[PDB]
């Protein structure tokens, strides 16, 4: 799970090492709380 | 002193010749020429080794050559095309406004290199050992980098024939795999083919079809004999997905994703055969009766895919799904291959649906509608609702990935009776979990001391259900 | 025809930009266009 496949996919629909490349901001729960 | 006396001193060695030709004097041209030549010598040495190892000369003098090939040429190709994908994929339409605009000959040689690597990988997943991953990765990247439209509209007939023959070989391998899986499932060529398909063919075809569908290359490349080969591929993939076999049990996921990519890429509405007469791209409209009889075709538009059901019938099957309360362990292939296929098919064919173009209606290829999508998504949601607390697996997470494009054309009235019960069962599960937490606060860890495997498993299942649903929730 | 809404928070020393009501983001997921800056003599709306 990288949350990127949901982070960078939603823009088209709305028409508007591992340690360093991995972040937690793509979490579904926190994304939902921001969007709701 | 020259300047103050005004003596003009110039560069003195101005360019005497234009030195213009870009089609020949480019680094990409030279590099791909060398790469294709090296792949050619690799192919000839691999056939020589095939003839020698089975003979007296098992020892191969070409150890240094094969080592250089595997350890240099393949990763170099992979990294180079990953870095410069946009340059080769650019056309008259500009993806990268800075520059680039790869030449037609360069695109031709990209396609030729992909075809040569496909020929090399065909039925040879063992001679390279661990290099099977390298060759399949290079083929994946190359297939993502192909420019099918430009290659077909301008290119050498040899390269076009190689591109057609790659798909023909893929269809033949799929047919061989199904035919030796049927009446052969009880019981080394069959094993070699069954391993080769899983290792290489399904990922390569998946990536190529996904790229073709994304870039709308199906209407330019999948024509006539290419359409016949794609019919064969579709039949083989669907029947492999539907078949009940211990061999296909653990490969049906790759079959499902490949079938979804093929449904997205294919330019003919195979599910809705009755409206195939309006599709100009149809071989059943272009090839005419005499060549369609000369070719291996059922001569009828409906009978092209006898096993694949019609869209309405498959909608009816999906509707009685999640209403009969059928579970993943029982009837798994349907929601493993059919549902991603339906999602991809609808995502492709909504633009061609009459709702996009209400004018000149009933001349459009399909009969798809936003009502079809909302019904499909509701049936999916009922499936996941019924399989929420029991029979959990990565299918919930993968189906959620597949169902994302459908959400764009869903009315908000679904949430009035679908989107609340799912969070209802989530709060019930989470409240139960925090209830046993409020009971046994003291022990909450991963090992096995006092009944904490139950709480760990319930936490994992609720987390996986939350990633089943929350992508749908946020994009709704 | 796009409308850019510019927000400044001089209490927390932050700046934000929205395009048609949607908050713009940097390379990361941060909503802050400029995370930190001294108050100085203040700020005024400006365009070029």
């Amino acid at each position: 799970i990288n949350n990127m496949s949901f982070l960078i996919t939603d823009t088209k629909s709305k028409m508007s090492r591992k340690g360093d490349r991995y972040s937690m901001q793509t979490s579904l729960i926190v994304a939902a709380l921001k969007r709701l | 002193f020259l300047q103050i006396n005004g003596y003009a001193v110039s560069r003195g060695f101005k360019d005497l010749e234009l030195d213009t030709p870009s089609i020949e004097k480019r680094f990409a041209y030279s590099f791909l020429q060398q790469l294709i030549r090296y792949v050619d010598e690799a192919h000839q040495y691999i056939l020589e080794f095939d003839g020698g190892s089975r003979g007296k000369g098992e020892h191969f003098p070409y150890e240094q050559e094969i080592k250089f090939f595997a350890k240099v040429v393949l990763p170099l190709i992979d990294q180079y095309f990953k870095n410069h994908r946009l340059y080769f994929l650019s056309a008259a339409s500009r993806p990268l406004c800075s520059g680039g605009h790869a030449s037609n000959k360069e695109k031709e040689m990209v396609t030729s290199l992909f075809c040569k690597l496909g020929v090399l990988v065909r039925h040879r997943i063992s001679l390279f050992g661990n290099d099977a991953t390298s060759i399949v990765n290079c083929l994946h990247i190359l297939g993502q980098t192909l420019d099918a439209r430009t290659v077909m509209k301008t290119g050498l007939e040899s390269v076009k024939s190689a591109l057609r023959a790659f798909l023909d070989n893929a269809a033949e391998d799929l047919e061989k795999t199904m035919e030796n899986l049927k009446q052969g499932q009880f019981t080394k060529g069959v094993t070699q083919i069954i391993n080769y398909t899983t290792v290489a063919l399904l990922p390569m075809l998946s990536s190529l079809f996904e790229h073709i569908g994304q870039h709308q290359f199906g209407e330019d490349l999948i024509l006539e004999d290419v359409q016949v080969s794609c019919y064969r591929i579709l039949t083989s993939l669907y029947a492999l997905g539907t078949s009940k076999s211990i061999y296909v049990e653990r490969q049906r996921s790759a079959l499902g994703e490949c079938l979804a990519a093929f449904a997205g890429a294919f330019p003919v509405a195979f599910l809705e055969t009755h409206l195939d007469k309006h599709n100009i791209y149809s071989i059943y409209n272009t090839k005419s009766s005499r060549e369609r009889a000369a070719l291996s075709l059922p001569t009828n538009v409906e009978d092209v895919c006898p096993n694949i059901p019609s869209l309405e019938k498959l909608m009816e099957e999906i509707v009685e799904l999640a209403e009969s309360g059928i579970r993943y362990t029982q009837m798994p292939h349907v929601m493993e291959v059919i549902l991603p296929m339906l999602c991809s098919y609808m995502s492709r064919w909504w633009e061609h649906g009459p709702e996009n173009n209400p004018e000149r209606a009933e001349m459009c290829c399909t009969a798809l509608n936003s009502e079809h999508m909302n019904t499909l998504l509701g049936n999916i949601l009922k499936i996941i609702y019924n399989n929420l607390g029991i029979d959990e697996g990565a299918w919930m997470k993968r189906l959620a990935v597949f169902s994302q494009p459908i959400i764009n054309k869903v009315k908000p009235q679904l949430l009035k009776t679908h989107f609340l019960p799912l969070m209802e069962k989530l709060k019930k599960k989470a409240a139960t979990v925090v209830s046993e937490e409020d009971h046994l606060k003291a022990e909450a860890r991963g090992d096995m001391s006092e009944a904490e495997l139950l709480i760990l498993d319930e936490f994992t299942t609720l987390a996986r259900d939350l990633y089943a649903f929350y992508p749908l929730l946020i994009r709704f | 025809g796009d409308v850019v809404g510019c927000m400044v928070d001089m209490n927390e020393h932050t700046m934000m930009f929205t395009l048609n009501g949607e908050i713009l983001l940097d390379d990361s997921g941060s909503e802050l266009a400029f995370k930190d800056f001294d108050v100085g003599d203040g700020f005024i709306p400006v365009c070029s």
